[PDB]
């Protein structure tokens, strides 16, 4: 059960990581996480969880 | 995955002391012995040892956590006095009790086997 | 001297409430000198209490017999002279309460002194022309020396 | 300010187990040499194996393992051999280990009982327990006609913390204050509980009083040896060890103040 | 305490008189409350439509 | 409690010349019965006290005095007798007059709304309400004199602590009072139940609410009588029967 | 599935009394008596011999691997 | 992964500003299983250590200014209470006041009132365990314990 | 918005300050000049708490008000409470 990850693989549709100890892949930053970051009133850990730590990318 | 050698619990670590004194600075005359790669077996000995030394006002030992194998004994003296001596005596005094014992006890091994 | 009370007590009863505890009872004590009655939690483990018996307590603010205040630190490693070598059970503690019948215009007439020895509670009541060094937030001592 | 003045006497001594008491001495000096007669008193032991082939139905860990756990002879042996540590030979050595061997094949139709009296050791002195010259010879694994074991093992000295095989202790009875004087115990139905075979009381008494001024003295012992250690050899290695573990502390310490 | 009438006495303490009350298992407020020897200002419901 | 009670235990007494020289010293008590202007600032003290019970009583209608405030005074006060060494037994040094003085003082730094107009200052005076009620409750003059017997330094501190205390109570500029809400209102809906007469309660009674249904599961009355029906059982059934 | 060596509780030696304790069982001692006549008086070691399963025996009825 | 994410977690969402909660005014984090039965049976009123034990716990104390109590008993034996050693685990010198889960209801009106014989009536004065037993009621995650007074 | 009256709070929220420390630990990290001393401290974030104990911190809050006006109170004017 012990896992870890740290700029691992990414999924091919969305370039997010991936899901499960055998791909590597990391934790999930559910809704409820999001709505408790909310509650602290941090953005910044809510925007590195979501943006800068998941799929960060240009357009 | 993260099981730690057996031998690290007693094995001193290269460049790490045995045991390092830091002079406590809340109450004067008290010193704190932190050893390495010790337990219990000579903390208690040594702070009962030095709870007998009248000019020792506070003597103790705790493991700050058992999965580390080190210790730190708390010693409070008289001002005429010294920790580290206390902690020298209650060794020399350990060491002359257990010789005692050591012979003591070849004598009556030796007596019992005899008759 | 630092002494903020003395008397002669007898035991009159312990524990009529029942025993709640094992090494404490509670002692309900009366003089004769001044007419004080005493409540006092005690350890009857090391220090045995019967019914009827006639001990002195001396309610001081330090131990030393020359007037000289504490530090309310244990240094045992002190030599000087002390007035508890010559009693037998001694304890230490804080005045967490004093009453009174007072009124909103007469003083008070009668006492209720009640100190904590770490647990230990006593209460003091009287007439308060004899519980006029109590005061709140105050170390004292018990001295208690049970005679014959 | 000074040491005590303990003593002995011993109410049984046998080849198994040992039962003395000490007296005049204080519960962390009785504490601490228990603790050392299960963690701190060396030992051989098996700590090295190397299958070259094993046809049984018991995987190589599950045997090397089991080997591990066999007492082996180490009365005046250990003493001799150095730790692995600061041996300065290769990774093994006569003067650091004691090499073992077993060859067995199961020719017949019976089952083989592959015991401790296979283990052909290279050192007389170092031989399994029950090998020793009633207790019969451990088991270590059973065998089927067509299957073999070979290997070759390497035994090391060590002691408890760092794994029970080298434990020479099967037990230690360590007890005080049979009655119960200090009251560090509070039994709530005194009568409810038996007496201590080192108890001196009248069945129609429960404990004994309180003492006030009463210290833990007397402190009873049964050293139930494994078989490797003689019971008698266990406490003098075990106090010859715990007496040496405070010599280098003390050192280190004197290392330290002139440092200072 | 929470359904008696809460009143205060001509000294200035609270007194909660026992007095009977009515629970319904329907909802009609508008024809209830106009009914005589009903009390319209301590009337309610649960049905937070009505 | 009753209006003989609440003059007994808030309306200063300077008339009984023999109480304040227990409770106050000779200097405060020769200025309380001679000085005229400061018995006139007690009385009217123990009005604007008085009003405020009445304003109690109509926010309050049920005897339910526990109430939610930001500091404690009760606690302050005892912190400040042992910090201090408060002797309950002298009479005290604190002047009657600065206590009033340092309450109304106080209550203007209490700013919940900033704003000098007659809007913002009717908002911060019914958003200090009950805080300033209870203040002045318990920092009367008469409780401060017989029942704390603080000093002056004690009060000034005491003060000082309201007015930092409270301040640090204050709402903070950009916290989600709104997720907030709805996580306090939720963690406690994972512990309740799922499941006279039956009513709903629970999750079952929480959800409904907050999704307004149009047909609840036991929707019911709270009917209550007006006169001689509210006290007798034969007039009440006659009235249960016109609604059934 | 075979008998352990050593008592997991204190650690006293109880490979060599599987076959005795097997001995003794068939020759109508009691499985108490018999674990007094091997020297097992602590319940820790008496539940070693007591608790244990002997499958080692119906793993060799199976044909090994090699001839 | 950033400095200003490390630093607003170190002053919004750490567990210390997060022991009390806006959903109820009061600590949600409490004393404990075991913290909780044997505090308990430590506060107690014949609960007495002696010179060994006492070292032993007070060397386990992070606030400690190094200084021994002078012991509730000085003879014929010196023995320290459970109620002087939590004096030194309190902080500061907060003042409360509660009531054991045994505490009778006919005991606040009768004599002995503020000498409860079961110590019952918890009673902090200058950071000083007076008199009482401990339990969730004073350590718990209920309003008004001597956590959330030390918060 | 006229800076001579600002109807904001005087103190300095939780919020206002953790960006701040964040903010300021940044630049520190980034090799920017310290305003106030420092012992043996090399961790940007133990540098700007110092700088705000010690109300040194070269920033500027801008308070944005929801009818559209802002406030801009820098890091020296506001109260800090924790
Ligand atoms: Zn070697
Ligand atoms: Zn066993």
């Amino acid at each position: 059960k012990i896992h870890s990850r740290a700029r691992g693989p990414i999924q091919i549709l969305n370039r997010q990581p991936m899901e499960g100890r055998s791909r590597d892949g990391g934790l999930r930053f559910g809704e409820m996480e999001r709505d408790c970051q909310i509650a602290h009133g941090a953005a910044q850990f809510l925007r590195e969880r979501l943006f800068e730590a998941s799929d960060p990318y240009q357009v | 995955m993260n099981a730690p050698p057996a031998f690290e619990s007693f094995l001193l670590f290269e460049g790490e002391k045995k045991i390092t004194i830091n002079k406590d600075t809340k109450v004067p005359n008290a010193c704190l012995f932190t050893i390495n790669k010790e337990d219990h077996t000579l903390g208690n000995i040594i702070k009962s040892q030095l709870l007998k030394d009248p000019q020792v006002l506070f003597a103790g030992y705790k493991v700050p956590h058992p999965l580390e194998h080190k210790i730190i004994i708390r010693v409070q003296t008289t001002p005429d006095y010294s920790p580290q001596e206390a902690f020298t005596n209650a060794i020399t005094d350990l060491i002359s009790e257990l010789s005692l014992l050591e012979e003591r006890f070849r004598v009556a091994i030796k007596d019992k086997q005899e008759g | 001297a630092g002494i903020l009370f003395e008397d002669i007590f007898d035991v009159k009863d312990i524990d009529p409430e029942g025993k709640k505890f094992d090494r404490v009872s509670r002692l309900h004590c009366e003089s004769e000198s001044f007419k004080m009655d005493l409540i006092l939690d005690v350890n009857i483990q090391i220090y045995p209490v019967d019914l009827g018996d006639k001990f002195r307590l001396v309610i001081a603010s330090t131990l030393y017999e020359d007037g000289t205040l504490d530090d309310g630190e244990y240094n045992p490693t002190d030599d000087r002279p002390s007035r508890a070598d010559q009693f037998e059970y001694v304890m230490y503690g804080k005045v967490y309460r004093i009453e009174g019948d007072e009124t909103s215009t007469e003083a008070a007439t009668r006492l209720s002194a009640y100190v904590s020895y770490g647990g230990l509670l006593m209460r003091l009541q009287g007439d308060a022309n004899n519980l006029h060094g109590f005061e709140v937030d105050s170390r004292v001592y018990l001295l208690m020396k049970k005679l014959a | 300010p000074y040491a005590n003045q303990p003593t002995v006497r011993i109410t049984e001594l046998t080849d198994e187990n040992v039962k003395f008491i000490i007296e005049n001495t204080d519960l962390a000096v009785a504490n601490s040499i228990r603790r050392v007669f299960i963690a701190e008193v060396p030992i051989i032991a098996i700590d090295w194996v190397q299958i070259d082939a094993n046809s049984s139905v018991l995987h190589d860990e599950f045997i090397a393992h089991r080997l591990g756990l066999i007492p082996l002879t180490s009365d005046d042996i250990v003493d001799k051999l150095q730790y692995s540590r600061d041996c300065t030979c290769e990774e093994f050595c006569p003067e650091c280990s004691v090499e073992f061997t077993l060859d067995v094949r199961c020719n017949e139709d019976q089952t083989r009982h592959v015991t401790s009296r296979d283990l052909i050791s290279n050192s007389p002195r170092v031989i399994p327990v029950t090998s020793r010259n009633e207790q019969d010879d451990i088991l270590i694994v059973k065998l089927r006609k067509g299957q073999e074991l070979r290997l070759r093992a390497y035994a090391k000295k060590g002691f408890g913390k760092e794994h029970a095989k080298w434990n020479p202790t099967a037990g230690v009875a360590f007890e005080y204050d049979p009655d119960n004087a200090l009251r560090h115990t509070v039994y709530p139905k005194p009568e409810e509980w038996p007496k201590s075979e080192y108890s001196e009381l009248d069945e129609d008494e429960s404990q004994a009083p309180y003492d006030p001024n009463g210290k833990p003295e007397r402190f009873y012992y049964n050293v139930e040896s494994c078989g490797s250690l003689r019971p008698e050899t266990i406490v003098l290695s075990a106090l010859s060890g715990l007496k040496k573990k405070l010599s280098d502390l003390q050192t280190q310490l004197s290392h330290e103040i002139q440092s200072d | 305490d929470n359904k008696k009438k809460i009143i205060i006495t001509e000294d200035g303490e609270f007194k909660a008189l026992q007095e009977w009350i009515l629970e319904t298992d329907g909802v009609s407020l508008m024809r209830v409350l106009s009914e005589k020897d009903v009390d319209p200002v301590r009337t309610t419901s649960n049905d937070i439509v009505e | 409690p009753s209006n003989k009670a609440f003059e007994k235990k808030f309306r200063f007494d300077y008339t009984n010349e023999r109480a304040l020289r227990r409770t106050l010293q000779e200097d405060l008590v020769k200025d309380v019965l001679s000085n005229a202007h400061i018995q006139n600032e007690l009385e009217r003290e123990f009005e604007r006290m008085r009003e405020d019970r009445e304003v109690l009583r109509v926010i309050f209608p049920t005897g339910d005095s526990k109430v939610v405030l930001p500091c404690n005074l009760l606690r302050m006060i005892w912190n400040a007798q042992k910090i201090f060494h408060i002797n309950p037994r002298l009479p005290s040094d604190l002047h009657p007059i600065k206590v009033v003085e340092g309450v109304k003082e106080l209550s203007k730094k209490l700013v919940i709304v900033n704003g000098d107009d007659p809007l913002s200052r009717q908002a911060q005076e019914n958003a200090t309400l009950l805080f300033n009620i209870h203040l002045r409750s318990t920092l009367c003059s008469r409780r401060m004199a017989e029942e704390f017997r603080l000093s002056g330094e004690a009060f000034d501190w005491l003060l000082g602590e309201i007015e930092s205390k409270f301040n640090q109570a204050i709402a903070h500029p950009g916290e989600m009072v709104g997720a907030l809400a709805a996580q306090s209102l939720g963690e406690p809906a994972t512990q309740m139940t799922l499941n006279a007469k039956n009513v709903t309660l629970g999750v079952p009674r929480l959800k409904e609410l907050i999704n307004i249904s149009k047909k609840p599961k036991t929707p019911s009355l709270t009917v209550f009588l007006l006169g001689q029906s509210a006290r007798d059982a034969e007039r009440a059934k006659d009235i249960l029967c016109r609604l059934e | 599935m075979i008998i352990p060596v050593r008592c997991f509780t204190c650690g006293k030696i109880v490979g060599n009394k599987w076959e005795a304790y097997l001995g003794l069982l068939q020759a109508e001692y009691t499985e108490g008596d018999a674990l007094d006549a091997l020297g097992l008086k602590r319940y820790c070691c008496r539940r070693m011999l007591l608790a244990h399963v002997d499958l080692i025996e119906k793993l060799l009825n199976y044909a090994p691997l090699e001839k | 992964q950033s400095l200003e994410t490390r630093a607003e977690i170190q002053e919004l969402a750490m567990v210390p500003r997060m022991i009390v909660t806006p959903q109820s005014n009061r600590p949600v984090m409490g004393i404990v299983q075991d913290t909780l039965t044997a505090v308990r049976k430590f506060t107690k009123r014949d609960v007495f250590l002696e010179r060994g034990e006492v070292m032993n716990l007070l060397m386990f104390l992070s606030t400690w200014d190094g200084k021994v109590p002078q012991p509730a008993i000085l003879k014929p034996r010196p023995l320290w209470t459970g109620k002087q050693i939590f004096s030194l685990i309190i902080p500061g010198h907060i003042n409360c006041i509660r009531t054991h889960s045994t505490h009778p209801d006919d005991e606040d009106s009768g004599p002995y009132k503020h000498i409860s014989p079961g110590d019952t009536k918890v009673v902090v004065e200058n950071g000083e365990l007076i008199m009482g037993i401990l339990c969730k009621k004073s350590l718990g995650t209920s309003a008004g314990s001597l956590v959330h007074i030390s918060y | 918005q006229a800076n001579q009256k600002r109807i904001t709070t005087p103190y300095m929220t939780k919020y206002e300050r953790a960006r701040v420390l964040g903010t300021r630990a940044l630049q520190i990290a980034m090799c920017a000049p310290v305003m106030v001393e420092l012992e043996g401290e090399t961790d940007p974030l133990l540098i700007a708490m110092k700088e705000l104990k010690a109300r040194k911190i070269p920033i500027i809050i801008r308070r944005y008000l929801p009818d559209g006006s802002y406030e801009d109170w820098g890091v020296d004017e506001l109260i800090i409470s924790d």
